[PDB]
């Protein structure tokens, strides 16, 4: 019934926060920021309506079903998760982060079959590692025999190098044995800006 | 020319002077006399914004109401914000009056006629008149007791149907009895009698207005969630008698999708240690009189409450509600509002 | 000005109740309800139910129909949420919140300008499980002209946390360990990986030490490239 996005926003202090949030129902939509380890504060309410302490960098706008907080000059007290709401529905959130600029850098993609350790087990986990790039915003699929996987991966992202300032993501495809055992050819493909094309690392199992 | 307003309505009443009964001898002094020949204007090629919710013809009654009690119905002790008030309580004459609300000179009462105005928008058939109908100050909880029914069909009103915390007032265009009886020779038991045929056919077409609003969804019933007493049962004064009554019988979901074609029997008590409605704290009475207790009423209204959530199930479940009793003043009032002549 | 004050955070296990508390302040406490929100990472905030303290008039959600009572105490201008049955779902920061619009004749519920600083509730087992620990391996030829990445699995563990050093903390450079995630099963895992020189594999040894200070566990294990 709220539908919003994007789930994350990396920027940098300056740049302008655009969040908006898609109801299925017209009504009274408020915004919320959630500042790290505080509590949730009102920013907007009745969709564009500044609660008292609120600068006026804040604003919230609709076009038909669409709300959309937009956050100009983004200070520090900024950055945190931003809820939209209607009566007691909320939605996903919104998580702005600080993200500090650099150039444009392709990710180093690897993948790691199963060990055999592992396999002993009963369960396959299949690694793709994407190493060190800019910037954060990137998409991976896993792809068994060429068809497309949805609901047996996690990915997990750390946070900016403080030193070279890029991002690396790890990509976990989970599998029974018996279901890994039944192909051949695992791969996941790397969509991202600093390539001109999405790079797929892949194995066959079996052959080394 | 008129535009909408607020002022100080005064009050018009039948109250007899040799009536000992509580309702008639605050009216005797708080009302004048009603009159005999009214006059009523209905006004063509006029239509009029009407919103029941924002009525504050509903904040003066509510005022009387309260007064009306505090100066009748006082406890033998009121508890409130910690201290202690220890009053004389001897037993009274209580039987709610008609009441009539009307404009001072410059103001008018408009009227809205359309037969199936669900109490806020737009208005076709408006009329103009100088007292409101005759309304008994009837306090309850989830049953509106003794008041006027809907002209054609039944009637579903809520400030907006969507936000849960907003009650429902069903409106009944056709009542249905309810005999509450303390027999003579446990002093305090009590019951209620209601026809289950006729509820029955009655609650069967609620749920079927209630999916004209909630997208032909189950209309399921349930049992109040919490709360006081006074809320969690059916809640009413008879004969000075303060009766707690359970309404878990009255919302039976297997009546309305046989059997239970019969005499529904509601378990009630009469407490003598209350939570006061005028929102204070507990007040204290005596036990209630000798002999036969009884009172029977015209259910013309629900009081309701619907429930919400992040949930996704093509069900909405409805309890009983009340405890605002603005709300009951609103049933009645829905259809006026003041008017200023220019 | 208005105030609401919670009770202290708490920990639990799965199948205990709950209680906690809320108290008020700076207004007319029953001219408006009081809400009950609670906040999960990665979830959407919750809307438990509101309670309106004239007659302590409640509406549960839906979904915790039958788990979640709440009350009040007028004197003491406090609201009260109870949770039965409680599970590690339930595990969430807890908020009372009141809305923005109250007055004597009318509110709007909805618009949370106010928030109580929040009570947060940890769920769980008290058991817990040491990781398994899988090799991720190079590759098979060393191209003499690039670099390799390698890494260990930590697989299956519980509670929070896990740490990896790599050569007991001798090797730093080009390490990534990842945050872990939490599996179907409750359990949780993580990648700890380090890119090298490939010229390095076949003389230099990679050993990555995982730590698991609940289950009181350290793990070494070798990471070398598969023979075939
Ligand atoms: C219902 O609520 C919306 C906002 O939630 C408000 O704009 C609208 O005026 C309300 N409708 C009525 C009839 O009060
Ligand atoms: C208004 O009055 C006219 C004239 O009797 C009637 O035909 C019409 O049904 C009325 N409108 C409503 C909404 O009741
Ligand atoms: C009452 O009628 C108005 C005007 O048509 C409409 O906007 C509102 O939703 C209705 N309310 C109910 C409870 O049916
Ligand atoms: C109850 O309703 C009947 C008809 O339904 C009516 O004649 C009677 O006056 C009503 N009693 C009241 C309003 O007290
Ligand atoms: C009451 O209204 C319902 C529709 O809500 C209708 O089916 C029924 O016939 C009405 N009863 C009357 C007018 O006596
Ligand atoms: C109400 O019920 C009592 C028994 O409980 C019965 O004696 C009496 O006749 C009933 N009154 C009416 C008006 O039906
Ligand atoms: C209930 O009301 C019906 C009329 O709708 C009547 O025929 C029946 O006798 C009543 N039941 C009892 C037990 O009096
Ligand atoms: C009403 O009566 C039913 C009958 O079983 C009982 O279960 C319920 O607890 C009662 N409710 C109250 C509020 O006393
Ligand atoms: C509803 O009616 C059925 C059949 O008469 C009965 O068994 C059941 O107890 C009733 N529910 C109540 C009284 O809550
Ligand atoms: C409803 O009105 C009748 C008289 O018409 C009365 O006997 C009965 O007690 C009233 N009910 C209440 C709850 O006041």
């Amino acid at each position: 019934v709220l539908t919003q996005s994007p789930g994350t926003l990396s920027l940098s202090p300056g740049e302008t926060a655009i969040i908006s949030c898609r109801t299925s129902q017209y009504g009274s939509l408020a915004w919320y920021q959630q500042r790290p380890g505080q509590a949730p504060r009102l920013v907007i309410y009745s969709g564009s309506t500044r609660a008292a302490g609120i600068p006026d960098r804040f604003s919230g706008s609709r076009w038909g079903p669409d709300y959309n907080l937009t956050i100009s000059n983004l200070e520090s007290g900024d950055f945190g998760v931003y809820y939209c709401q209607q009566y007691e529905f909320f939605g996903q959130g919104t998580k702005v982060q600080v993200d500090i600029k650099r150039t444009v850098a392709a990710p180093s993609v690897f993948i790691f079959p199963p060990s055999d350790e592992q396999l002993k087990s009963g369960t396959a986990s299949v690694v793709c590692l994407l190493n060190n790039f800019y910037p954060r915003e990137a998409k991976v699929q896993w792809k068994v025999d060429n068809a497309l996987q949805s609901g047996n991966s996690q990915e997990s992202v750390t946070e900016q190098d403080s030193k070279d300032s890029t991002y690396s993501l790890s990509s976990t495809l989970t599998l029974s044995k018996a279901d890994y055992e039944k192909h051949k050819v695992y791969a996941c493909e790397v969509t991202h800006q600093g390539l001109s094309s999405p790079v797929t690392k892949s194995f066959n199992r079996g052959e080394c | 020319v008129w535009k909408d307003a607020d002022t100080t309505l005064f009050c018009a009443s039948d109250a007899k002077a040799h009536e000992t009964e509580v309702h008639n001898v605050w009216a005797t002094h708080a009302c004048v006399p009603t009159d005999p020949n009214p006059q009523e204007i209905h006004l063509e090629n006029v239509t009029e914004n009407f919103n029941m919710w924002k009525n504050n013809m509903v904040e003066q009654m509510q005022e009387d109401v309260i007064s009306l009690w505090d100066q009748s119905l006082q406890p033998c002790v009121k508890l409130t914000g910690g201290s202690v008030i220890k009053q004389a309580c001897p037993k009274i004459s209580f039987d709610p009056i008609p009441i009539h609300y009307c404009t001072p000179a410059g103001y008018v009462i408009l009227k809205c006629n359309d037969k199936n105005f669900n109490g806020t928008g737009p208005c076709k058939n408006v009329s103009s008149v100088q007292c409101t109908h005759g309304i008994k100050p009837v306090v309850s909880t989830q049953l509106l007791l003794n008041g006027s029914l809907a002209e054609e069909e039944i009637i579903i009103r809520s400030e907006n149907l969507t936000n849960n915390a907003k009650t429902i007032i069903v409106h009944l265009n056709k009542s249905v009895e309810i005999n509450c009886t303390r027999p003579s020779n446990d002093i305090r038991k009590a019951y209620c009698e209601i026809n289950g045929t006729k509820w029955n056919k009655v609650l069967k077409q609620v749920t079927e207005k209630l999916k004209e609003h909630f997208n032909n969804k189950t209309i399921i019933f349930q049992p109040p969630s919490g709360g006081d007493l006074e809320i969690t049962m059916h809640h009413f004064n008879c004969r000075g008698e303060f009766f707690y009554c359970n309404t878990t019988q009255l919302f039976n979901n297997t009546c309305i999708g046989k059997g239970c074609n019969g005499t529904i029997t509601l378990p009630c008590k009469i407490k003598q240690i209350i939570n006061m409605w005028q929102g204070t704290g507990q007040a204290m009475y005596a036990p209630p009189i000798d002999g036969k207790i009884n009172c029977v009423s015209n259910i013309t209204g629900i009081l309701l409450t619907r429930d919400g959530g992040a949930n996704n199930t093509s069900n909405e479940t409805f309890r009983p509600g009340g405890g605002n009793i603005k709300d009951n003043w609103r049933s009645e009032l829905y259809k006026y509002k003041v008017v200023q002549i220019e | 000005q208005v105030r609401l004050s919670q009770s202290g955070g708490q920990m639990k296990k799965p199948g205990d109740s709950m209680r906690i508390s809320c108290r008020a302040s700076g207004y007319e406490f029953i001219n408006c309800p009081i809400n009950w929100i609670r906040l999960a990472p990665g979830k959407r905030p919750e809307w438990m139910g509101w309670m309106k303290p004239r007659w302590g008039a409640v509406s549960y959600a839906r979904q915790l129909q039958g788990r979640v009572t709440m009350t009040r105490d007028m004197y003491s201008e406090t609201a009260f949420l109870e949770l039965r049955s409680l599970t590690s779902d339930d595990t969430a920061v807890y908020f009372c919140t009141r809305g923005k619009y109250c007055t004597a004749r009318d509110y709007y519920n909805w618009d949370f300008e106010h928030w109580g600083q929040g009570t947060p509730v940890t769920v769980s087992s008290a058991s817990t499980k040491g990781p398994s620990v899988f090799p991720l391996a190079p590759s098979s030829k060393s191209t003499s002209g690039g670099t390799a990445a390698l890494g260990c699995l930590v697989k299956d563990y519980f509670p929070e946390p896990v740490t990896v050093s790599w050569n007991s903390g001798a090797l730093t450079s080009g390490v990534h360990t990842f945050p872990a995630v939490l599996q179907s099963s409750g359990l949780y895992s993580l990648s700890s990986v380090v890119t090298v020189p490939s010229s390095s594999l076949g003389t230099q040894t990679y050993i990555c030490n995982v730590n698991h200070k609940p289950s009181n566990t350290k793990v070494d294990k070798k990471v070398e490239p598969k023979s075939c």
